[PDB]
């Protein structure tokens, strides 16, 4: 029945940093002419306010704070505008049992309820960007994220918070940085460091000097991607300043194609408040009432931010509803219209009002990008409901975002397949041919002409050029063929039937040539036995080889062959290999061992050339051979070893030099004594 | 007619800095009595109300509030303890023109005097110890030392400013570190940058942590030293939660730095009592309560308050409300004219912070020990010359001394090879004097006497040889150097070249005559490829001399004596091909004569009588040179045991070669 005052305590920011109280007076002003002639809002009481300009200093805002709380009449809620007057007042509201209601206090700070037990805020923390980001790398698979940040503490809060924030998702925020006044070396670090997908935490003033600094260092182009605060005003990197060297084409090159996200501080649609007004109603009423325009009044796109706290204030009052007898004592309404704002959740001109469980309220997310030197919307975000709005309307260069990093495709160098087929095919051709001689030469082993020569030396000597001959297909396949499982017993072929076969083939004419040497200075005995001898030698080297340092399947990698005219994917390619751990000492040996052996064979095979013994007769032909098989095997031993790159001229060199000492040592000695059987019978 | 002073400072038990603000209550009793004895003020009398506010923003704006509107006008606010209560205080302080003047507050954030206009202290601010450090540093020539610092703002701004105070003089800031709870890993990174002094800033409980990290890295006893704060509790290294003994261990002669409670100059002060008696009247009078670094600091406070409003009544103050603006400035001014001295020492204030005195102890065995002490108003140091002890005689130095000693060859060593590298060419002159006078009889003409002296002309040079690779280059300069490695190279080749011409020229004739002019054509064949080898080498890609440096092992010394040994080689660029192909082209050549000589050993022709023991001697010179390169190649780092080895190879097969070949003829002709 009587309508009795009930006074709110403002503290509006008049001027200073942030002077969002020249459109936050009127807003008030008006919300409150709306709350009263309304009689179904708070039909008893009648809603006031006493304010005062705080001008957004601390000092300057503790008088008139004093002047509030110790000069009646009673307030029963306080309302700081600026960032640190809130935190102030937040912090010494308790003491006098007084809930404070913000609308432009932006701190993350502002969210611990340990130290502002009765706070709320209309204005979303700085945080709220966070839960958008994070989607938005979710919406593109990104997971290396770098940042780059301003020495700031709002800043540096976000970023600590951000940290925990990815750390959910499972992502990395791989490379931080930070700057006071001068980002050169942070951008400078950052292409060093081959950062992607940044994020970048500063000021207008020094966006400015750090996108010019980027168009120095040209992180900018396709592969990277920049993540910016949207508050900015929309021609920031238009706006002249002679503190960069770097012009105007050239930000608008640099800044163009960055994402940004900026908390939706009006309703985008069309409906109405519970104030029966429109956002385009409400910007007209407000402008209307202004005094100046609304591109000079500081604080208009934060006017609905006070218009909805005041209508939260008035119907958390309504809910409450006893209120002509608030004491500064008493905490038992304190804690009642604390209930009545917590519990939250009606329709303003900014949209859906609700606070959280600390106090921030939770909002829409709005995330532009620029094109075309203009800001155009490519989505929204809620965070409570966590839905994200889509229009379909961003823009990559390739049509599809650029990657979180350059993958790096790990090709195989194949050794060529016609060439090993043709080579196989030569060297299964030329065994045929060690079947045939061996063949002929043990039918016809009760004919007196082969009688005389040492027949079974012949033949070990055919088996030989056989093995070696049959060691060219394991000697060629690699994994294109074998894969990486059973490659191993691979090597191990390779290894064995080479050496088995040099070993045989080689030992049979060097113990002929020591034989028809040492006569000239006879029987089969020692003949054997020195072949026996060096195979045992060989055999027992190569077991030795074995047991101590087994091969196996080692991988080498090249130097980085990108292809052009395709996408930031770096090919790498590796060439297969099988090695003991200490291969050039080990085959090193080997090597010196078997190359004195064919020098001193044809030192001797030399000092023997025109003896002649009858036990041994096609002795001069042997010395024919090893000649060629010593020249092939010295031009081809250390050339493999000069090529291990390049498998393919390696294989080629190897196989070769095999065939031809194969098929020439099995001419030399098998021709004549074959034709001089056929033509004589 | 009663002025009042708004005093604001912790009093209740249950807060922890309570200790601070019942501590000096006594002492400010001590003053205000005072000051109602003697008369100062007058007709005025000093009244000092007291209001708690518990350390806690809320309830000190609540206690400030109460203060100023259930109060009597107050003159000036006074107090202020911890930093959150004295910053709101300080920064509004202007709202009712109140000047403020604490004597606790150490936060160096109140140093701004574009926000804190009316704040005043009397206690020197956190950062007031880097001017002092860098004196200490300039006294010991300590110029290379690294920060670690606590992830606090509180120390923070202390590492901050240190950078700014050292900025523009000979320090330099060699290694930056930062830490929040495990010290040990900043630890191992200052050790990577071998500091030896080290400055960290960090609380008591973050102290024991980086003191057991310091003892885990050996960052303790001789070359290192920290410098770290003072105001830790007594007592403090023994918590109960690292060993301890070892903690005892790692810490011993750490220094810490703090300010000065009272100054040690036994002057009158201002109010006529020497710090000494002043001391004994405070002890006297806190009867119950524990006493509080800060006790001294209340007092001059006092003080710098009373002559302050002597001044204001100069100037001319019941009509003073809070609105008065001219009358807050005028006692800004005389509190800002403060220069007096009082028992902490000279109170006077550069820009609102008191100028004042800085106190240096060390831990010396159980507790710690005064050292030295800084005046910042004459900025001077003063270092009690003997209490100061180090476990090394001298300061430990801030970078490591490193002196890349070149590495020698042995003097007697060398001398004794070379005394038997003289006898062993005498042996040689000797034997070709013997083969060319007995050369018309007819034993040492079967014989080839021309390959025979070609023999001992191998044999000299040789030995000259011997002479030359054992230089160590120290004797001699380098481009002497350089050109005796060429020098030696040729001598050696060649004397090794024709030496094992001849022996397998010989066995090379054997064979072939038995297998059925030109032997000096085989070793000048020889001598061309050699010669052409040489040059090819010497033409394409000179040898020249390069230094290695080894890993830094030893420290014959308990100083901080870190040598270098810098060892002496002249190789080439691919140095290592030239030495395989000429090792191989001989070693193929050597492999060569020893099969001739088993295959021709059985073999007796009259027209070379000395075939047989050419052939061991070719036996001895294949074996020795197979050893000798072996043992050289396998001990490139140390010269003194490979020169020795290699000298004795060459000179044990040179020597027995030439026994072998010419002694049986002597023995035959002597006889
Ligand atoms: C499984 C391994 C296979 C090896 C095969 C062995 C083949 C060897 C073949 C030829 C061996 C003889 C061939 C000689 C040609 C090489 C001479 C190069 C000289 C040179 O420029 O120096 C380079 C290098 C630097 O190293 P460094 O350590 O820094 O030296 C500086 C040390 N400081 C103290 C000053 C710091 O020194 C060397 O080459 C070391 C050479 C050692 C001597 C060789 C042995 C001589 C033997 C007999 C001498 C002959 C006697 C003659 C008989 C007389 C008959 C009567
Ligand atoms: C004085 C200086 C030199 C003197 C030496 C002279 C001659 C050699 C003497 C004896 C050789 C005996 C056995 C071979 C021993 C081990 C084989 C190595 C294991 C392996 O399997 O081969 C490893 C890497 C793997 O490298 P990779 O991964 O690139 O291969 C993948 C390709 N797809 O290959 C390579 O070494 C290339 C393979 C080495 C080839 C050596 C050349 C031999 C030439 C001709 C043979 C003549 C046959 C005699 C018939 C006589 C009839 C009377
Ligand atoms: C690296 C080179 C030098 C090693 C070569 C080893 C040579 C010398 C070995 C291998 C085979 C050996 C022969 C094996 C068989 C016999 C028969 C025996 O009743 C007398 C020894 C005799 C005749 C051996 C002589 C030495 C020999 C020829
Ligand atoms: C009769 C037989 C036993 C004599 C053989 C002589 C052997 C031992 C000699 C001749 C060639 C020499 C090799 C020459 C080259 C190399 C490559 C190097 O990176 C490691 C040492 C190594 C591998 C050497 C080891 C010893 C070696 C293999
Ligand atoms: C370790 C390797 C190089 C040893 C092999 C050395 C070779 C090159 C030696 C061994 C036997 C030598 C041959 C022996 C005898 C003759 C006949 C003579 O009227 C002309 C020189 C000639 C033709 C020699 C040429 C060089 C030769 C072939
Ligand atoms: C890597 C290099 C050093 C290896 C070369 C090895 C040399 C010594 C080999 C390669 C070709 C060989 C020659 C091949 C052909 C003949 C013809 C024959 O009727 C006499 C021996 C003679 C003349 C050989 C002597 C030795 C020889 C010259
Ligand atoms: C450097 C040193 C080791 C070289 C010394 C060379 C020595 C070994 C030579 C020089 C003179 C030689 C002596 C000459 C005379 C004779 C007398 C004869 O009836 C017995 C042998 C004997 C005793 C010789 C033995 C060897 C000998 C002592
Ligand atoms: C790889 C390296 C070790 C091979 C070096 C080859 C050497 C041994 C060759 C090159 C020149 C050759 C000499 C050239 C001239 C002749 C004259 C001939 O009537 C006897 C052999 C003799 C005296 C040769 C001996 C061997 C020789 C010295
Ligand atoms: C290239 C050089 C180093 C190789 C030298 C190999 C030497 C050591 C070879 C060549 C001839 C070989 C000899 C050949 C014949 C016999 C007779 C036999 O009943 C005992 C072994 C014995 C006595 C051999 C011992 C080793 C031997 C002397
Ligand atoms: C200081 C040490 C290591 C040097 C040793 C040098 C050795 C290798 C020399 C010294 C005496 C030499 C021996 C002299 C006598 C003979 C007898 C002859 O029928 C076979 C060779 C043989 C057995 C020689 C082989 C090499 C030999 C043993
Ligand atoms: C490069 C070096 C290691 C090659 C030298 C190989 C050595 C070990 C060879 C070459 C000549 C050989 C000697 C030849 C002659 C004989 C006489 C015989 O009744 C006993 C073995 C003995 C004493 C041999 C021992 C081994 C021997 C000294
Ligand atoms: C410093 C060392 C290596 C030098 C050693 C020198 C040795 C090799 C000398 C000293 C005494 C010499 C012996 C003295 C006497 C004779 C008798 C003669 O009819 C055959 C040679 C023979 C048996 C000599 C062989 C070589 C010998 C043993
Ligand atoms: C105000 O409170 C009354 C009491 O229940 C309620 O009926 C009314 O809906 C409230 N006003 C609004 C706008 O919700
Ligand atoms: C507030 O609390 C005081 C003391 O508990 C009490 O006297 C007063 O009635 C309370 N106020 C209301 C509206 O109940
Ligand atoms: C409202 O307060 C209750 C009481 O603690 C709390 O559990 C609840 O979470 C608050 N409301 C919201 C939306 O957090
Ligand atoms: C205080 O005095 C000092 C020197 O006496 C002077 O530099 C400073 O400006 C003064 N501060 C004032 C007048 O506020
Ligand atoms: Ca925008």
């Amino acid at each position: 029945s009587e309508r009795r005052a009930v006074y709110i305590g403002a503290l509006f920011p008049m001027s200073g940093g942030w002077p969002g109280g020249q459109a936050c007076q009127p807003a008030v002003e008006m919300a409150l002419e709306d709350v009263n002639s309304r009689r179904d809002i708070l039909p008893d009481y009648e809603l006031k306010l006493i304010h005062h300009d705080s001008k957004c200093d601390p000092g300057q805002a503790t008088k008139y704070l004093y002047e509030l709380l110790y000069n009646d009449p009673i307030k029963i809620i306080l309302m700081p505008g600026c960032s640190s007057v809130s935190t102030l007042v937040a912090e010494a509201a308790r003491m006098w049992n007084l809930i404070v209601l913000s609308y432009g206090s932006s701190s993350p700070a502002l969210s611990n309820r340990q130290r502002f037990p009765t706070f709320f805020r209309t204005h979303p923390s700085a945080t709220l960007h966070n839960p958008t980001r994070v989607k938005l790398f979710e919406k593109w698979g990104w997971k290396k994220i770098a940042t780059i940040q301003q020495t700031t503490e709002v800043f540096t809060s976000t970023l600590d918070d951000l940290e925990e924030r990815v750390k959910e998702a499972g992502i990395e925020i791989t490379f931080r940085q930070s700057f006071f006044s001068d980002p050169a070396v942070p951008v400078k670090n950052l292409k060093r460091q081959d950062a992607r997908i940044i994020v970048g935490l500063f000021y207008e003033t020094e966006a400015r000097k750090v996108f010019c600094e980027v168009y120095k260092e040209r992180l900018f182009g396709k592969k990277y991607v920049w993540f910016l605060i949207g508050w900015y005003a929309d021609n920031w990197f238009k706006i002249y300043d002679p503190s960069i060297n770097c012009t105007v084409d050239e930000m608008t090159e640099a800044v163009e194609g960055h994402i940004t996200t900026e908390i939706v501080m009006l309703n985008p649609a069309n409906t109405r408040s519970i104030s029966n007004m429109t956002s385009q109603e409400f910007v007209e009423k407000l402008t209307k009432r202004l005094k100046r325009h609304p591109e000079e009044t500081g604080g208009f796109q934060e006017a609905p931010l006070a218009y909805d706290a005041i209508w939260a204030l008035a119907l958390a009052l309504n809910k409450t509803s006893r209120l002509e007898d608030f004491n500064y004592n008493n905490q038992t309404i304190t804690d009642q219209i604390y209930r009545a704002m917590n519990s939250s959740s009606f329709e303003g001109v900014s949209g859906h009002v609700v606070f959280d469980a600390s106090g921030s309220r939770m909002a829409w997310t709005l995330i532009e990008q620029l094109q075309g030197g203009s800001y155009k919307k490519i989505g929204y975000y809620d965070s409570t409901k966590d839905d994200l709005s889509w229009s379909k309307t961003d823009k990559w260069i390739g049509g599809s975002p650029p990657a979180d990093q350059t993958l790096v495709i790990k090709t195989f160098r194949f050794l060529s397949q016609k060439l090993f087929i043709s080579v196989s095919v030569l060297s299964s051709l030329g065994i045929v041919l060690a079947v045939v001689c061996l063949s002929f030469n043990i039918y016809n082993s009760h004919v007196r002409y082969i009688q005389n020569s040492q027949p079974n030396l012949n033949n070990l000597t055919a088996v030989g050029c056989s093995l070696a001959l049959a060691a060219v297909f394991p000697l060629g396949l690699d994994g294109y063929h074998i894969g990486r499982n059973q490659f191993p017993f691979v090597c191990q072929a390779r290894l064995w039937l080479l050496g088995l076969g040099f070993s045989l083939g080689y030992g049979s004419m060097f113990t002929k040539i020591w034989w028809v040497h040492t006569v000239f200075t006879l029987e089969p005995w020692k003949l054997y036995a020195t072949v026996g001898l060096l195979v045992g030698m060989d055999v027992l080297t190569l077991a030795i080889w074995q047991i101590v340092d087994p091969l196996h399947r080692t991988i080498e990698t090249f130097a980085k062959e990108e292809p052009k005219e395709d996408i930031d994917v770096s090919i790498l390619p590796q060439l297969e290999h099988c090695s003991s751990r200490k291969m050039n000492t080990w085959l090193g040996i080997f090597y010196g061992y078997k190359g004195l052996l064919l020098l001193l064979g044809i030192f001797l095979a030399y000092e023997t050339k025109s003896v002649s013994t009858e036990k041994i007769n096609d002795h001069r032909a042997v010395g024919m051979a090893i000649y060629n098989v010593a020249v092939l095997c010295l031009i081809t031993a250390p050339v493999t070893m000069i090529l291990s790159s390049q498998q393919d001229a390696a294989f080629a060199f190897a196989s070769l030099a095999i065939v031809f000492s194969s098929y020439i040592t099995l001419v030399v000695l098998f021709v004549p004594k074959m034709r001089r059987l056929i033509t004589r019978g | 007619p009663p002025l009042s002073i708004m005093g604001l400072m912790p009093l209740t038990k249950e807060v922890a800095k309570g200790s601070i603000g019942r501590g000096v209550l006594p002492a400010v009793e001590l003053a205000i009595e005072q000051i109602r004895n003697e008369s100062l003020l007058r007709p005025y009398f000093l009244d000092l109300r007291l209001y708690d506010t518990e350390c806690d923003n809320a309830k000190g704006l609540k206690a400030f509030y109460d203060a100023i509107k259930y109060g009597p006008n107050h003159l000036m606010v006074f107090g202020g303890v911890c930093p959150s209560v004295t910053s709101i205080i300080a920064e509004s302080l202007q709202g009712w023109n109140l000047v403020q003047l604490s004597f606790a507050a150490t936060t160096p954030v109140l140093a701004d005097k574009k926000k804190y206009p009316y704040f005043f202290r009397t206690v020197p601010s956190d950062n007031a110890v880097n001017p002092a450090i860098l004196k200490l540093l300039k006294h010991y020539q300590w110029k290379r030392v690294g920060t670690l610092t606590q992830d606090v703002q509180r120390f923070s701004e202390v590492r901050n400013d240190l950078t700014g105070v050292l900025y523009g003089e000979d320090i330099e800031i060699s290694d930056t570190e930062s830490f929040s709870n495990d010290p040990c890993t900043s630890v191992k990174k200052l050790k990577g940058n071998d500091v030896r002094i080290i400055l960290g800033q960090f609380d008591q409980n973050m102290a024991a942590k980086v003191f057991c990290c310091a003892y885990e890295e050996n960052m303790y006893g001789s070359k290192y030293q920290w410098i770290i704060p003072g105001w830790y509790e007594p007592s403090w290294w023994e918590q109960v939660h690292c060993l301890r003994k070892n903690l005892l261990a790692a810490m011993e002669g750490y220094i810490g730095v703090d300010f000065e409670p009272l100054s040690s100059k036994q002057i009158k002060t201002i109010s006529g009592k020497t710090p000494q008696q002043y001391e004994r009247e405070y002890n006297n009078k806190r009867s119950g309560v524990g006493p509080s670094k800060f006790h001294g600091y209340a007092y001059d406070g006092i003080w710098v308050i009373a002559k302050t409003l002597q001044r204001a009544m100069e100037t001319l103050i019941q009509d003073f409300n809070y609105t008065d603006h001219t009358l807050g400035r005028i006692i800004l001014n005389a509190m800002n004219e403060t220069n007096f001295f009082g028992v902490t020492g000279q109170v006077v204030f550069r820009n609102g912070e008191r100028m004042g005195t800085i106190k240096f102890t060390q831990f010396q065995d159980s507790r710690e020990v005064k050292v030295g002490e800084y005046n910042a108003v004459a900025d001077t140091l003063e270092i009690i010359n003997d209490t100061i002890r180090f476990q090394g005689s001298e300061p430990p130095k801030d970078k490591t001394i490193i002196l890349e000693q070149l590495r020698k060859i042995s003097l007697p060593l060398y001398s004794i090879l070379s005394a038997l590298t003289i006898l062993g060419m005498i042996m040689a002159s000797a034997f070709l004097f013997f083969n060319i006078k007995n050369r018309n009889q007819k034993l040492i003409k079967m014989s080839s006497p021309y390959m025979n002296n070609l023999i001992i002309l191998g044999g000299m040079l040789s030995y000259a040889s011997i002479f030359l690779f054992g230089l160590d280059g120290s004797f001699v300069s380098e481009k002497t150097f350089e050109t005796l490695c060429t020098v030696r190279t040729w001598i050696l080749t060649v004397g090794y070249t024709t030496a094992f011409g001849a022996m397998f020229a010989k066995t090379w004739r054997v064979h072939a005559i038995f297998k059925n002019q030109k032997l000096l054509v085989i070793v000048g064949g020889m001598l061309l490829i050699d010669l052409c080898i040489l040059i090819c080498w010497q033409a394409v890609d000179p040898l020249r001399r390069t230094v290695e440096k080894y890993s830094m092992e030893p420290d014959p010394a308990g100083r901080d004596i870190s040598i270098r040994p810098l060892l002496e080689h002249c190789e080439n660029t691919h140095m290592t091909i030239w030495l395989g192909i000429v090792y191989a082209y001989k070693g193929l050549l050597m492999l060569f004569g020893c099969f001739l000589a088993w295959e021709t050993r059985n073999v007796s022709i009259p027209a070379l009588n000395d075939s047989k023991y050419i052939g061991m001697s070719v036996y001895n010179v294949g074996i020795m040179c197979i050893i000798g390169a072996a043992v050289s190649f396998l001990t490139r780092d140390q010269p003194n045991v490979q020169f020795c080895i290699v000298a004795l190879v060459i000179i044990f097969c040179s020597t027995i070669t030439l026994c072998l070949v010419f002694v049986p003829k002597l023995i035959t002709l002597r006889t």
